[PDB]
Order: structure tokens, then sequence, then C-alpha cells
């Protein structure tokens, strides 16, 4: 009675401060079509960026396994 | 030689020293958010500096959105305020940068294929999900988005230091397989 694989999807996290809910942000804000900030080809990714490396940088920032 | 990764971001965990409750502090805090469905801890947020954070029952607490010291040393000490403004006792403590965010180009296109079919034993490719290439850097150990674009990113660090050597150790390597 339980899941496998406990922690939170912070791919993103490190990415670029996000809500663990899996929403990545910036710091700063941009109004344009295309300026500082990756386009859509890395959000879209990080929710999968998951299993290739970042996996380990995943459960390395919401150590959430332990309450 | 001339490009130099620059900081976009920053990450650091802190630690209030006292257990909260996820479900009290989502409600009391003006800012925060708690999914069951994703973990067991909240989410703070602020526009001053604009960050987020996660704070687990535990205590512990990372906080994320900073692009330097000084910008995270300020957005932790917001967060761990929230909860002692609620009128719990967390503190303020733990504070440490385990993961800098970095990012530039190199001016030229490199080959996806061309670095996945020379370090095969370290960076990673995927033409079925990811367009992109990802070299997990050995030391410092970090990993490193290239795109045909010529965008390098640079995440994972653990010292400005770790950035800028990252970058100068798969500088080579990109030039070495450059797609122009």
């Amino acid at each position: 009675e339980g899941s496998i694989g406990n922690g939170l999807d912070l791919t993103g996290i490190l990415f670029g401060n996000i809500d663990s809910e899996g929403r990545l942000l910036q710091d700063d804000d941009g109004e344009g079509r295309g300026g500082t900030g990756f386009d859509a080809e890395l959000r879209e990714n990080i929710g999968s960026l998951s299993k290739l490396g970042l996996d380990s940088m995943l459960l390395e920032v919401i150590d959430l396994k332990e309450a | 030689s001339g490009i130099v990764p620059t900081l976009q971001n920053i990450v650091a965990t802190v630690t209030l020293g006292c257990r909260l409750d996820l479900k009290t502090v989502a409600l009391h805090a003006r800012n925060a958010e708690y999914n069951p469905k994703r973990f067991a801890a909240v989410i703070m947020r602020i526009r001053e500096p604009k960050t987020t954070a996660l704070i687990f029952a535990s205590g512990k607490m990372v906080v994320t959105g900073a692009k330097s010291e000084d910008d995270s040393k300020l957005a932790s000490r917001k967060y761990a305020r929230i909860i002692q403004k609620i009128g719990f006792a967390a503190k303020f403590t733990d504070f440490k940068i385990q993961n800098i965010v970095g990012s530039c180009d190199v001016k030229f296109p490199i080959r996806l294929e061309g670095l996945a079919f020379s370090h095969g034993t370290f960076s990673s490719y995927e033409p079925e999900l990811f367009p992109g290439l990802i070299y997990r850097m050995v030391k410092p150990k970090i990993v490193l988005l290239i795109f045909v674009s010529g965008k390098i990113v640079l995440t994972g660090a653990k010292q400005r230091e770790e950035i800028y050597q990252a970058f100068e150790a798969i500088y080579p390597v990109l030039s070495e397989f450059r797609k122009m």
C-alpha cells in the first residue's frame, strides 16, 4: 500500500526556479517572442528530462523521502 | 577563445531546524501551494526577489530563482520569515548553493550526433524525445545542454568556478565536433 519511487520532479528546479509541481520560471520577465530564456524546446523537455541524467539532480533538490 | 558562461540562476537548500505542518503552512502562507499528488511539501514564492521555494515537514527546504549568492541569501531569509511570521519557530541556517545555472553561445552550431559518438560513455542524445545533447561533465559533475543553435547551458555546478570550468572542458569537445 504505497508508491514506487518517492520524491518530486525537480528536473526544472535546478534548471531555473520552478514550482515543484513542474512549472519552470525565470527571475526576470520577457514579453517578446524570443529573448533571454529558453524557448519551448526545454520546458516541455524538462518534464521528461528525468530519463537521461537529470534524474540525479532531480532528487538532489527535494529530499522529500524522510517524513 | 572568449565566451565565458553567464550565470542565469542559482539553487540553495536551507533548514529551519524545526518541523512544520504543511497543511497549516500552506494555509497560513500568503503565497504557498501544497499538492499532495506531486509530493509531501509546500511551495512558497515571492516577487522580491522573484524566486520560488519548497519547504519539507522536516524543516529542510530548497530555494531557487536567485542569480547569485546575495540573491539567494535574501530569498531564503524571506521564506524562513514567512514561517516565523506565521507563528512557527522556523530558523535560518544550513544555507548553501548546491546548484548554479549558467549559459553561453559558442557562436557556432555543433553536431549533436558527433558529440554523442565521441563521448557516448558520458554524453547523451535522444532524437526521439530530446533534440538537444546532455553532457554529464565528469569533474566537476555537471550537465551541459547543447543545441545545434549553439546555446550551451550549465546546471548542477557547486561554485562559480565549476560553471566556468565545465564550459572550459566541453568548450573544445564542441569546437572539435562543430557543425559549421
